[PDB]
RNA sequence: CCAGGAUGUUGGCUUAGAAGCAGCCAUCAUUUAAAGAAAGCGUAAUAGCUCAGUCGAGUCGGCCUGCGCGGAAGA
């Protein structure tokens, strides 16, 4: 409701294409494709793209305040670009990406090779912590997440798959 | 939690009444200040610890307009600050001019000497006149 | 004036230079040493009164020493010597217990030059009489 | 995380979120306020 | 628990719960936990509810039961043929009318009276709201 | 002090009594004086509201009935069974 | 959301030590737009978290009531 009250702006050079309910933002970073709700009524004015609900629904306004985060991020994405910063915490935990592959070596006896999807480019700055980068937020937050699942830091040192903007919490091993 | 109308009333209709007798009332931006450097500007006014308080600039908007006073709204843009001389010279101006030991003027908005205004670049005409 | 950077304050009394039993190797731990706490902390310690509980900032950034400027006091110390007994309550509040006076914590706490917010001369003075009646005892002024 | 028809907020960190059409109480401050079948 | 320490019977026949109830106004204190379901109160569950109460308030105010079992309850044991004379006496309940006044409260907070009475309601059978004194 | 809208009643009874608790409503009386008693029905609502003030029973109360002030007082009340709710309030010509 | 969230004072007694945050009490004052001698976690005592000017119009939650929800697992 309110968020939808707050028209999104697009920087020069990002094209956007509006054909009924789906929404194509094309800019300087890859090219992002959603289909909105049904409830939501883009409008394209000026330089900027409003969001309103729909006479016959029943949410309306709960529908336009995501399309309007939505394409928003989708901006943003096109623009400046998400990122996602994981470390992996503990001894013998190293990480390495040949290509379009992400190998983790978590303690497993088996080098992990996690396969990045779409378009999620990642580096490695140090033998422990992962850079990911893409114009997709949803698709970046997921891939992060995936590599969050191979070994979830305990509440005891944190070893594992961490986020660089993550807090973990340790607790002691009890008395006797 | 908020103030009651009533409760509200008094506090502009206050604020206004010293704006009256004010001889001074200089405007300018305080971010990023610690209370330790507030207090130093308020012991160096004024040994009582009492000087240069925030206000917001609606506040301040209905306070110097409960008073004749124009031409100010340009100096209540963002976060203000504003510095009264209820008494003794307001020449005061020095103070705070070399307080904030800034190279530049831009923090220093404007301010208003005996019912006179003064734009940014008399902040410093006044800071620098003799004894 | 800054920000957060070191500033522990564990003590029992000015008389005691450096303990060991009370505090010891506590007020030493991160960036102070259990030594020189003779050297700088009595640096005019000895040259006025030792027996009032005086605590002090730390302030340490990676210069071995460090620069820490002793100030005022509890005023709570003047509760022992200055106001009346120096403990023995009996009862909290079962009973009046004690009672100070007007007179009496009223020159002792403006010998603070260090501390106390506003020159007024009676708003800052009253300020150190409250709690001299918090503790059951009664006001006398 | 502990389960029965009952389902309260504890903490101020509670909250009482619908999922599926299952009430559940999510926290972020201790694992042990993790509610499910309310 | 609460009981008759004499009575002029030893049993009695069922009797139905029917009308209104009398107890609706507090005349005692300045809270108190009025009924609105029907039902009977047990000697078990009139002393465990004012134990709730009783215990979330400490030691303070003072509390007041408007309610009394004076009903003895017959029932008989596992493998017994129907009839052979009426059961016996096991425990004794309280008729509650839609009305009745349960409890009262006086000497602390309205706040802590809510909450008091919560724990309490929680031991009862029936459905309870909370009333506040109320002049004529 | 307190403005209470009245209407004279049309019918008694405890059947008509009912109809009107079924629509926002309740039945009520003004005796007093040497005037003759008085049927009203009094909004639910409205007095449910008025009625939560001390100064309702304390205080005199001004019944408007067919354009009509009449000073009155509260004499008695009788609230619904267990419902936050009123069934009659009787008023007296003071 | 980005903010601030201070000071007397580590309040007095108790204690190895308790400083808002064992526990007895007490609960005034203060500079203010506002900050409780202090909500929860956390410390051996501290520390560290943290709750109670801008943006620009809607927000807060008890009560009466309708319709629903969870409560609801058997061969
Ligand atoms: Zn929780």
């Amino acid at each position: 409701s309110r968020v939808a009250k707050a028209p999104v702006v697009v920087p020069a050079g990002v094209d956007v294409k509006i054909n009924g309910q789906v929404i194509t933002i094309k800019g300087k970073n890859g090219e992002l494709t959603r289909t909105l709700n049904d409830a939501v009524e883009v409008k394209h004015a000026d330089n900027t793209l409003t969001f309103g609900p729909r006479d016959g629904y029943a949410d309306g306004w709960a529908q336009a305040g995501t399309a309007r985060a939505l394409l928003n991020s989708m901006v943003i994405g096109v623009t400046e670009g998400f990122t996602k910063k994981l470390q992996l915490v503990g001894v013998g935990y190293r990480a390495a990406v040949k290509g379009n592959v992400i190998n983790l070596s978590l303690g497993f006896s088996h080098p992990v090779d996690h396969q990045l999807p779409a378009g999620i480019t990642a580096e490695c700055p140090t033998q422990t912590e992962i850079v990911l980068k893409g114009a997709d937020k949803q698709v970046i937050g997921q891939v992060a997440a995936d590599l969050r699942a191979y070994r979830r830091p305990e509440p005891y040192k944190g070893k594992g798959v961490r986020y660089a903007d993550e807090v973990v919490r340790t607790k002691e091993a009890k008395k006797k | 939690m908020a103030l009651n109308l009533q409760d509200k009333q008094a506090i502009v209709a206050e604020v206004s009444e010293v704006a009256k007798g004010a001889l001074s009332a200089v405007v300018a931006d305080s971010r990023g200040v610690t209370v330790d450097k507030m207090t130093e500007l308020r012991k160096a006014g004024r040994e009582a610890g009492v000087y240069m308080r925030v206000v917001r600039n609606t506040l301040l908007r209905r306070a110097v307009e409960g008073t004749p006073f124009e031409c100010l709204k340009d100096a209540f843009v963002g976060p203000t600050l504003i510095a009264y001389s209820m008494e003794h010279p307001g020449a005061a101006a020095r103070l705070f001019k070399e307080f904030a030991k800034a190279n530049a003027k831009f923090e220093v908005k404007a301010a208003a000497f005996e019912g006179e205004l003064i734009p940014a670049s008399q902040i410093d005409r006044l800071a620098t006149l003799p004894t | 004036a800054k920000k957060v950077q070191a500033y522990v304050k564990l003590q029992v009394a000015a008389g005691m230079a450096n303990p060991s039993p009370p505090v010891g190797p506590a007020l030493g731990q991160q960036g102070v040493n259990i030594m020189e706490f003779c050297k700088a902390f009595n640096a005019k310690t000895d040259s006025i009164e030792k027996g009032l509980p005086i605590p002090v900032v730390i302030t340490v950034y990676a210069d071995r020493s460090f620069t820490f400027v002793t100030k005022t006091p509890p005023a709570a110390v003047l509760l022992k010597k200055a106001a009346g007994i120096k403990s023995g309550s009996g009862k909290p509040n079962k009973d009046k217990v004690g009672k100070i006076s007007r007179a009496q914590l009223q020159e002792i706490a403006q010998t603070k030059a260090a501390d106390m917010t506003g020159a007024d001369i009676e708003a800052m003075t009253r300020s150190i009489e409250g709690t001299a009646r918090s503790m059951g005892l009664v006001v006398e002024d | 995380m502990k389960v029965r028809a009952s389902v309260k907020k504890l903490c101020r960190n509670c909250k009482i979120v619908k999922r599926d059409g299952v009430i559940r109480v999510i926290c972020s401050a201790e694992p042990k306020h993790k509610q499910r079948q309310g | 628990m609460l009981q008759p320490k004499r009575t002029k019977f030893r049993k009695m026949h069922k009797g139905r719960n029917r009308g209104l109830a009398q107890g609706t106004d507090v005349s005692f204190g300045s809270f108190g936990l009025k009924a609105v379901g029907r039902g009977r109160l047990t000697a078990r569950q009139i002393e465990a509810a004012r134990r709730a109460m009783t215990r979330a308030v400490k030691r303070q105010g003072k509390i007041w039961i408007r309610v009394f079992p004076d009903k003895p309850i017959t029932e008989k044991p596992l493998a017994v043929r129907m009839g052979k004379g009426k059961g016996n006496v096991e425990y004794w309940v309280a008729l509650i009318q839609p009305g009745k006044v349960l409890y009262e409260m006086d000497g602390v907070p309205e706040e802590l009276a809510r909450e008091a009475f919560k724990l309490a309601a929680a031991k009862l059978p029936i459905k309870t709201t909370f009333v506040t004194k109320t002049v004529m | 002090m307190f403005t209470i809208n009245a209407e004279v009643r049309k019918e008694q009874g405890k059947g008509a009594s009912r109809r009107l608790r079924a629509a926002n409503k309740f039945p009520a009386i003004i005796y007093g004086g040497k005037e003759a008693p008085l049927a009203i029905e009094l909004d639910h609502d409205k007095v449910m509201n008025m009625q939560a003030k001390a100064e309702f029973y304390s205080e005199v109360l001004t019944i408007v009935v067919d354009g009509k002030e009449i000073k009155v007082k509260a004499q008695d009340v009788q609230r619904h069974p267990y419902k936050p709710k009123l069934q009659h309030i009787d008023f007296v010509r003071a």
